[PDB]
Formats: C-alpha cells, structure tokens, sequence
C-alpha cells in the first residue's frame, strides 16, 4: 500500500510466492537469449 | 516439471480463448492480445520460475511486432522481472523470522503482564481493564497471524486446494489485527477523557469501549469478506495486489489519526501543567512512553524500513515493558511481594 | 502551686517501688522455651467490596461473622467462611473510626469524627438494619467502643474521657477522667469488670467499670499509644505506640515487662491483638506490613506482608482460627 | 517448414484416441502429449529460419486446436479491481464509522 | 447457604450504586456537632466539603482521616499573638506530615517586626496586582504567601501540590487541577 | 486532683515480676495447644482452607 | 516517662542575657525533634525556636532572630537556648516542647494546650 500497516500482508503474499522451491531454480536461458521468446 | 505443466497450461487456455497492429501471437509464457498498432501492451512476469518475481511488470512493444536487433524476429524484455529477485527472497524470509520471532517475544511478554495483572487484584481500575483488553486483543492478532503465516503463506500446497478454512483465518486474522488496533483507539480515547476531559475515576459505563474494541472490527472485516467473495475470490485470500485491503486498512489509519490528535492533547495538556513548575525532558519522555500505546509509528530508507518493522512486531514486547514491567505500582508490589519466595 | 515539689517526690517513691519489685525482666528467664522459629502465614481469603480506607473491625463470638468500619459511610458484615455479606449497614456520618460487635450477635456499633455512638439493631422483626440509638456526650471523636452486653457499652473519646452507657435509657453512667492526650484504643479484660485505655500521652490507664476509677497508671513509652489489647487471662496487656515498639505492661506488678521493637523497624504500631494462647502479639504498623512478635522472647516470629497501604486494624477470632487484617488499601485479609 | 509439422499434427490427430468423447476436455490428461507436440513444431522451425513462435505456427496450431476440441469452456477466473465506482464508497464508509463511533464514545463518556 | 448468596447479590448489587456516588463526589478538608457537612454541587459535579467541629485542637490523630481528599482547603487569617507564624507551623507540620504528602492543600489568604526578612524583600515582577491597589501592600501580602511557599517547595517528595490564593469556582478549577495531575501520575507521564 | 490519683497509686499492693512473669509464661504453655496459629494441624477440619 | 525538667530564668535588666536548659530524660534526644514555647501573661503559647535532630536544620520567629540562638548537646540529652540582648516583651513562661512523632520532619500540636511531652515551664522576667 501506500500505508504502513499492509506490511502483514505483502508480507504473506511475497512469502506465498517466494517459497515454493520445486519449480526450477534459474530461469531457463531462452530469456536472456536474444534469438528466443 | 510442474512449471513446464503451467506454462504448457497457460499456452492451452489462451489458445482456447482466442476464438472465445501487431497481430495475434503467443510469446511462450504469456498471452498477447491483440491491439492497435503505434502502442505498446505491457503484461505482469508470471509466477513460473524462482528467478521471476510476480511484482514486476514486463513489457511488449508493437508498432508488426518488436524487431529485435540481430535476431530479426519478435522479442520481449523480461529484464525487470528476472534480476533484483534472489535479494528480495533474502529480505522476505527475513523479514518472516523477524516477524515471528518478535510476535513470539510479545505474546510470551503480554501473558506475563496479563498473569501479573490477574493475580494483582489491587490493580482493578478501569485503566487496568482496558489495558488487560488490550494485552489480551495484542495476544489474539499476534497468535493469529503466526498461525497464518506459518501455515498458509509458507505452505502453497493447501493454498492449491483453496478451502475454506484459510479463508476463514484470514477473516479472522483481519477482524483481530482490527481489534488491535481499534484498542489502541479506546485506550486513546480514555485518556483523553481522563487527562483533558474532567471525568472522575471509575465513572464510566465501559461498555462502548468494549463494543468498540470487540465489537466494531466485525464491520470492516465482513464488508471485506463479501467484497473479495464477490469480486476478488482468489486463493486462501492471500494476493495483496488488490484494493479491497483498504477496507480493513482504512479504519485502522482514521484510528491511529485521532490517536495522534488525542497524543498532541494530552502532551499539550502535561506541558501546560509543567509551566507552573526541564520541560522538554518529560515533554519528550512522555511521547515517547505513550507512542507504544497509542500504537503512533505508522503515519511516516535503507534500514528506516528495518526499525518501522520492529517497531510494529515488537509493539506487544514495548507495551509489556513499559507499562507492567516498568510501572511505579506494579514494580513496588512486585520488589515488597518478593520477601516470600 | 508548688505542691508540685510533693507530686514530683511521690512519682519518685512509686518509680522506687517498681526497681524493688524487679527481680529479673521477663525476656530474661526465657531460656527454657522451645523457639516457635518463622510463623508463616498466609492470605487464606481477602474480602473485597470495601470503597474507601478500612479504619476498624471486630470479629464476632462465633468466629464466623465480622463487622467492618470504611471511611466510606458503609458498616459490611462478613462472613468469613463464605466471603458473603451479609448485612450493608449506611452509616450516617462517613468518618467512623471505629466499629464494635455485641457478644449476643444482636447489635453493632460504630463511632468517629460525630462524636455519637451509634447503634444498630440486627435482628429487627421486619428483617432489616436501622439505627437503635445514637449515643451522644461525647466532646471528642469516637476512637474505640467495645459492648460489655445487649445494654451496655463503653466509649473511648478524643476528649481524654471514657465513659460507659446505658443503652436503654441513653445515658452515661459512669465517666472516666484522668487522661491528659487524646485516647485511641480501649480493651475489656475476660470478667469485663476492668478496661486498660491508651491516650496520646505515652500512658496507660486501669480502669473499674463499675466504680469508675483509675485502678493503675503505666508509663514508659515515648510517643501516643496508638492500639491496646488485653492478655488472654486479663493480668496483662500490650500498647502500640506511634515510637515504633511494642511494650507488655503488667497489672499486678504495675511496671513494663516487654518491649519488642527492632532498629530496621521506625514506623509506628497501629493495631494491636494477641492470639488465643497469648503466645505470639500480632502488630500492625505503618509501613503496610504486620509484623507476629514473640510475646516472651520479643523475637520476631514472622511478617504478615501482602497489604498495599496502611494497615488500621487487627483481631484475631475467639477460638484463635483466623485473623482478619483491615488496611487503608479498602482490603480484609484473613490469615492461618 | 510447414509440410513438416504435419506429421506431428497428424500424430496428434490420431492420439486424441486415448481420451473419450466425454472426455474430450479432460485437462490433466493430454497436456504432456501437448508439449510433445510443442517441441515437435519447435522441431520442424529452426531448419528455414524461423524461431519457435512462428506466424506459420499461428495459423496451422489455430487449426489443429480447433478441428477436435470445441465448444469447450474454459473457465477462468477473473480477478481485477472494481469499476472503481463501488470500492471508494466501500472504503470511505468504514472510515467514516470508526470516527463517528469514536465521536459517540467520547460523547457518552463525557458526561 | 443458597438463600445466602441470595442476600450477597442484592447487597452486591447497591454497593455497585453506592460506588458511582462515592467515586463522582469530590471530598474537602476545612481547615483554619463534631463534624459539620455541606454537600455543593458546581457544573454538577457533587463536591463534599467537612467542617472539623467540636474537636479538640490536637490533630495529629483525626487529621489523617483526611489523606485521601481531593484537598485541604487550609485558610489562613493574615494579621498580638503572632497568629500567623502558628498557621505557617501548622502549615509546616500538614504539609511534611507522612500520610498528607500526596493530598494537595488549598491554601486561601484572608508583618513588620515579626519578620526581619520583610525589610530586604523585593516585589517579583511575575505576581499580579489588581488594578488599584498600593505597591507595598502588594509587597506584604505577596511576601507571606512566599513564607507559605518556601515550605511547599522545600521538600520536593511528595505528590502534594500547593495552590495559594488571595470562592468556589477557585476550588473547583483547583480540584480538576488536582485529578488532572493524578490521571498522569498513573500513566507515568508526571 | 492529680495529687490525690497518685496517692490511691501507691496504696497498691503490688507483686514481684518474677511472680507475675512465671504466670503469663505458665499460661501460654498451658494454652498453647488449643491456638491453631502455633499449631498448625492439618487443614481437614479448618474453616478457612 | 517524659519529663522534660527546665532550669535557668530570673530577673534580667533590659538588654542582659540568659541562658535556658531544658533537662530531658526518658527518651532518645538524639531521634526527636525539640523546640521552644513561650506563653506571655495574657497571651496564648508561641512558637519560638526549633531544631532538627541532626542539629543543621534550624528555625527561630521573628521576633527573636538573631537575638536567640537555639542549641542541644545529644550526648547530654540537653536543648540549650543562650538569650542576648533581652527585650522587655521577652517577659513569659518559656516551656521546652517536644512533639511526639519521631524521625519525622512534621512537628504537630506544639505550643498547644493539654499538651503532654511539654516541660512546666521557666520564667524569664525582663
């Protein structure tokens, strides 16, 4: 927010996003290729 | 892999709902819609690797697509999305174990306070009341957010199920981070009425403090309830990127306000008392004393956000000490009670 | 008036015939008593409900019925097995400072600031509690009263007089002079036939209900007797002054047995009540605590800590089961 | 280029087999058959000169999409902000409250 | 026993109506039969105020009923017996006296060679005279109550506050002055 | 009169301490069994534990 | 028991000296504090001298400030009160008072009447 007080809650959400570890660890490299997406 | 299931899932409902300038296409990892030519359609990263963080936005340019250099072909930056991640996990998971470590260290305090309250009958006023509610409302919304925090939000295996008991946490985590700060409001308002305001002593009725501290956080938690069950439903109700938090956020803010306004009462009413009697010492000891209580440090870089957390997760452990541990009435019993054992 | 010169060389043969009658003070020849060592007693019950300071109190014959006196304007009676009030009495005048139980259970009465000693009858065949008498006389403030039976009654006054009334008529019978300071705390002995009576003039006096004179004076404290207390057996009796000690004073012997004070210990005594044996004197003082004094060998045997202010009163019950503690603090504390 | 990533799709048109008419949706069923045939176009692109998304890719995957598997739903959930005429007056009336209740206390224990 | 808890909730019961009269009353000393009351009500806030009567002039005993009023209204007549030097004493023992330190005293005002001082004693710039009155009765009467104040500031332990004045909107504004200053005594904040 | 009171003081027929103190200490020794607050008995048969 | 014996007095001409006693026994010297009344034929008692038990704290009125100085000796149990440069309004019964409280810094019901702890009183005729 532009608050103080939401910080529970963007809390919690970069925790619901920033935890799961059994997707893959590194990006794949056709990003940083430029001959890709 | 999961992730290739995703994005192979993503690639499936797009390329669904297609039949459901730049022309039609489909990236690999995002849908693009298509629009007129002369701008550029900038898309959210999505949520399918570590190294991408779903706060960033990426960006898409037609004007026909992007003619990247060298490849002679359609191309998209993800640069804002891939770097400036592996840092701000760091900072997430620590700012969790401050969060919980110091939740901790506050409830175990303000039991304390509250055993020592209950066992000191002498202590009974309404002042000691409404700071046992409070104790007791700080106890309630950091026990809940513990619970939330370390079962919901850590844990996205129940959050892929979306039930409804996370749901009902978070309806109640709100309705007691609600109560929290709503009491901070009554204790405000009961100082104002005690110090500015000529209110004997265990006069009043204390039922709307009650009904305001318990009672009126109901509101703006049911309101947002049914407004995210109508508009936002998403999973477990854990997205912050909406607005329907102000809601339960803008009640808390107006309390906090009419806090400061009560604080700027009371330290002009205690000045006005010193005059006759430095000044600025207890003019600032007082604030500083009564800035824990009245809950007054969300109304304000590199570590300024660091103490701002501290100072909301260590609050409970800051009232337990200031206002039970290093009280004159409490402390006395306490030092002529310890000749038993 | 320098008939002075012959009261000065008369105080001096009753002083000389105290030093012949001394053989060996009490705390001497004590060395033949088992040590009761630290009495530890704790807060078995606290009865709450009291608005203001508690200035007085006094338990009934049954030992389960206690009557206490707040600055507030209320006469509570207590029961202290169930922690229920039985009776609210409103007093009219808010400043008593003392409150008195009748044996028969029947009547209670109450004094302070009005100077009137004013009865209650408990046992109305309506059911409830309004004033009997207002006994009035007095030229002082009511500092202690304690009922001989359902008719009689003796008064303790700020006018250094006591006197004992008739509760029937509403008269005084019988009036007690000789006093020079303001009188606290009166005691009855077990025959209720003598009362000792402390004033604020570090003096003593026996007194005989019936003719109405000064039997005995007892000296040596050093500041106002605040509280008095008879022994058991009625040969005896113990005085709170305001000089931070306790001291036994005797009848048969007319001369000071005991004191019991300590160097730590600078604060006043404001009660005082002895036990059913005698063994131990209870002391209330002024700084919040109570302190139990070995009556014989003047040792402390232990405190009675737990009370926020200033404790006011103590009694200890008939059969010596409990002891109830008033203090300022608008708390009574029963203790085992 | 194009004449190869028939026979993929040709291969798909014959694997649809495995799921039932009434399973013609039946998601978690044939998406690892779909990155199959992802990677097989993939793997007929990059021989001529062109990357993975190609517009040949838009028009024949349309058509391979399409020639089984229609009038399917597929359900998706909308998550976006209100009109922003319905959430200011949500916001607001909280606000509001909490300071006339607080204005209402103060008043009553005033006196 | 049933039948008496019966009895304990109705008395339980009038003593809670008995404590919302005690708590709102504002209780005075009158200092300067045996006890005459007067129940005045100002801003309808119940003040009750005790006049000390048929008692003897020993106070040392019945004076710390009074440690728990909201103030000591102390009046002070300003004068030969030197009558006033035994209101300073008697001041003197009130206000270091052990019970009365936190009970705040109300001190109301109504010579030459009673007090060698008065000679050397300057007129501070800070008092206010009325308008039409002679400086050097400003001095004498400004200079006792620096003899009455030199004893309330010479001994700083204590929650008692000494307010002097030279009739009953003084004691009220005095007495929430009073309430004020024990509100912020419990919170700490004074 | 105050001459007179200490007249009727010294008639008195006064005993020696050493008397009257074996009698209070005899009396708390005989009647000490029956004060529950130096014997502390068992709480079974009290009224306040 | 307190006594509180006073000695010195007599018949001074104006502007003489004197010197007064004040003979304690029966209690500490050294843990109360002492003073000094005076009654004028007439006349009700006066305060007119104090002295805190320690000895640095002291007090006199204003119609004997320095004039009047007050001592006491606590070795001896003694308050002394060396009289200079008499007056002939100094003419009254000085009385040797104690009041009651110990270690305590209020002093109550001196130069009252019925008052014990008061000594009978010395005579100094100017």
């Amino acid at each position: 927010c532009r608050f103080g007080t939401c910080t529970v809650q963007k809390l919690a959400h970069q925790i619901y996003q920033f935890t799961d570890k059994d997707k893959d660890n590194v990006a794949p490299r056709s990003k940083i290729s430029p001959q890709g997406y | 892999g999961v992730t290739r299931n995703k994005i192979m899932t993503a690639q499936y409902e797009c390329y669904q709902k297609i039949m459901q300038y730049c022309n039609r296409t489909w990236d690999g990892w995002l849908c693009w819609n298509d629009v007129a030519a002369g701008t550029e359609s900038m898309q959210l990263c999505p949520d399918y690797f570590q190294d991408f963080d779903p706060s960033e936005k990426v960006t898409k340019i037609c004007d026909n697509w992007f003619r990247h250099p060298a490849s002679n072909r359609t191309w998209t930056n993800y640069t804002q999305c891939n770097v400036n991640t592996h840092e701000k996990v760091k900072t997430a998971l620590n700012l969790f174990y401050l969060t919980i470590i110091g939740h901790g260290l506050s409830i175990a305090s303000l039991l304390i306070s509250l055993g020592i309250f209950f066992y000191f009958k002498s202590l009974s006023c309404q002042r000691i009341t409404l700071h046992k509610n409070l104790f007791f409302s700080f106890v309630c919304n950091s026990v809940v957010t513990i619970i939330h925090l370390t079962a919901v939000a850590n844990n996205q295996a129940l959050v892929a199920t979306n039930p409804v008991s996370c749901k009902v946490s978070q309806f109640i985590h709100l309705y007691l981070m609600g109560c929290n700060y709503f009491w901070m409001l009554c204790e405000g308002i009961y100082l104002h009425t005690l110090i500015v305001v000529a209110v004997f002593a265990e006069k009043q009725h204390l039922m709307w403090y009650y009904f305001l501290g318990w009672g009126f956080p109901l509101i703006p938690a049911c309101i947002h309830a049914i407004a995210r069950s109508l508009y936002y439903n998403d999973n477990c109700w854990i997205s912050s990127d909406t607005h329907l938090l102000y809601i339960i956020h803008g009640p808390i803010c107006a309390a906090l306000l009419v806090n400061l306004f009560f604080l700027l009462n009371i330290v002009r009413v205690l000045i006005t008392k010193l005059k006759v009697t430095n000044l600025y010492m207890k003019a600032v000891r007082a604030t500083l004393i009564l800035v824990p209580l009245l809950g007054i440090e969300f109304v304000l870089e590199e570590v300024y956000d660091y103490i701002m957390h501290i100072l909301m997760h260590f609050q409970g452990l800051l009232v337990s000490t200031i206002f039970c541990f290093f009280n004159g009435e409490v402390q006395a019993i306490l030092r002529r009670n310890w000749n038993q054992y | 008036d320098q008939l002075r010169q012959e009261a000065e060389q008369l105080k001096n043969q009753i002083r000389d015939a105290r030093k012949a009658c001394a053989d060996a003070t009490l705390s001497q020849i004590t060395n033949n008593i088992d040590p009761v060592g630290r009495i530890q007693m704790r807060t078995r019950r606290t009865l709450r409900g009291h608005l203001a300071k508690i200035y007085a109190m006094h338990w009934g014959t049954d030992s389960r019925l206690l009557v206490s006196a707040s600055q507030d304007g209320k006469l509570i009676i207590w029961d202290s097995y169930t922690t229920n009030k039985v009776h609210a009495i409103p007093l009219r005048s808010s400043w008593v400072m003392t409150c008195a139980y009748a044996p028969s259970g029947n009547y209670v009465a109450c004094g302070g600031l009005d100077n009137i000693c004013s009865i209650y009858n408990l046992k109305t065949r309506e059911g409830n509690v309004r004033v009997s008498r207002e006994l009035a006389g007095h030229t002082g403030y009511l500092s202690c009263c304690r009922f001989l039976d359902d008719n009689q009654i003796v008064t303790s006054s700020g006018d250094t007089t006591c006197a004992l009334w008739d509760i029937e008529t509403g008269q005084q019978t019988t009036t007690f002079t000789g006093h020079t300071g303001d009188v606290m705390s009166l005691s009855l002995a077990p025959d209720t036939r003598l009362f000792v009576s402390g004033a604020c003039d570090a003096s003593a006096k026996l007194w005989d209900v019936r003719e109405g004179m000064c039997r005995q004076t007892f000296t040596g404290h050093e500041s106002d007797i605040n509280a008095i207390c008879f022994f058991p057996n009625g040969n005896a009796f113990a005085t709170g002054s305001d000089d931070a000690t306790c001291r036994l004073f005797d009848l048969r012997a007319d001369q000071e047995l005991m004191t019991y004070s300590h160097d730590n210990i600078i604060c006043g005594i404001t009660s005082v009540s002895f036990s059913k044996s005698g063994r131990l004197l209870l002391a209330g003082y002024d700084d919040f605590n109570c302190n139990v004094w070995d009556a014989l060998k003047a040792d402390r045997a232990g405190v009675l800590a737990g009370h926020d202010n200033r404790v006011s009163c103590l009694g200890v019950t008939d059969d010596g089961m409990a002891v109830a503690t008033g203090s300022w603090d608008s708390f009574l504390k029963i203790w085992n | 280029m194009l004449e190869r990533l028939p026979l993929c799709g040709k291969a798909f048109a014959d694997m649809m087999g495995k799921v039932d008419v009434w399973k013609w949706c039946n998601l978690s069923e044939f998406i690892v058959y779909y990155e199959s045939f992802t990677n097989c176009t993939e793997m007929e692109a990059n021989v001529v000169g062109c990357y993975w998304p190609n517009p040949l890719a838009q028009g024949f995957i349309t058509g391979i999409h399409r020639q089984f598997f229609s009038n399917c739903t597929v359900d998706r959930v909308h998550l976006e902000d209100p009109p922003d005429e319905v959430l200011i007056p949500l916001i607001v009336i909280p606000v509001v409250l909490t300071v006339a209740m607080a204005g209402l206390v103060v008043w009553r224990s005033k006196r | 026993e049933k039948a008496q808890r019966e009895a304990n909730k109705k008395i339980e019961k009038q003593l809670q109506k008995d404590k919302q009269v005690y708590r709102a009353t504002h209780r005075l000393l009158l200092l300067g039969s045996g006890i005459f009351e007067t129940k005045f009500q100002v801003d309808k806030v119940n003040f009750h105020m005790f006049d000390v009567g048929a008692q003897r002039d020993e106070r040392r005993k019945w004076i710390q009923c009074f440690n728990d009023v909201t103030a000591i209204i102390f009046v002070v007549a300003s004068s030969q017996t030197n009558r006033l030097q035994a209101a300073l004493k008697l001041f003197d023992s009130i206000w270091n006296n052990k019970w009365l330190r936190d009970t705040s005293v109300i001190l109301f005002l109504n010579i030459e060679d009673y007090f060698p001082e008065f000679a050397r004693y300057t007129t501070p710039e800070d008092a206010t005279p009325e308008p039409g009155e002679d400086p050097r009765v400003t001095r004498a009467k400004y200079f006792i109550r620096d003899e009455f104040l030199r004893i309330s500031t010479a001994s700083g332990d204590g929650r008692h506050y000494c307010y002097p004045h030279f009739n009953i909107r003084r004691v009220f504004n005095d007495c929430r002055d009073i309430i004020q200053r024990m509100h912020l005594r419990q919170y700490e904040l004074l | 009169k105050l001459v007179e009171q200490l007249k009727m003081e010294a008639n008195i027929d006064r005993i020696k301490v050493s008397k009257a103190a074996a009698d209070l200490m005899a009396y708390c020794e005989a009647h000490a069994k029956e004060d529950p607050l130096l014997t502390p008995v068992p709480a079974s048969e009290n009224p306040f534990r | 028991q307190v006594q509180l014996q006073e000695s010195g007095g007599g018949l001074v001409q104006p502007g003489g000296s004197l010197r007064l006693s004040c003979a304690a026994s029966g209690f500490t010297f050294s843990n109360y504090k002492m003073n000094w009344v005076r009654q004028a034929p007439g006349k009700g008692l006066e305060w007119v001298s104090d002295i805190s038990q320690s000895g640095a704290s002291i007090s006199y009125t204003g119609s004997v400030k320095g004039r009047f100085t007050i001592s006491r000796d606590n070795a001896k149990n003694t308050l002394y009160l060396q009289m200079n440069s008499l007056k002939p309004e100094d003419t009254a019964v000085y009385y040797c008072a104690r009041c009651p409280a110990p270690f305590t810094r209020d002093c109550f019901d001196v130069t009252s009447t019925t008052y014990a702890y008061r000594g009978q009183g010395t005579q100094v005729t100017v």
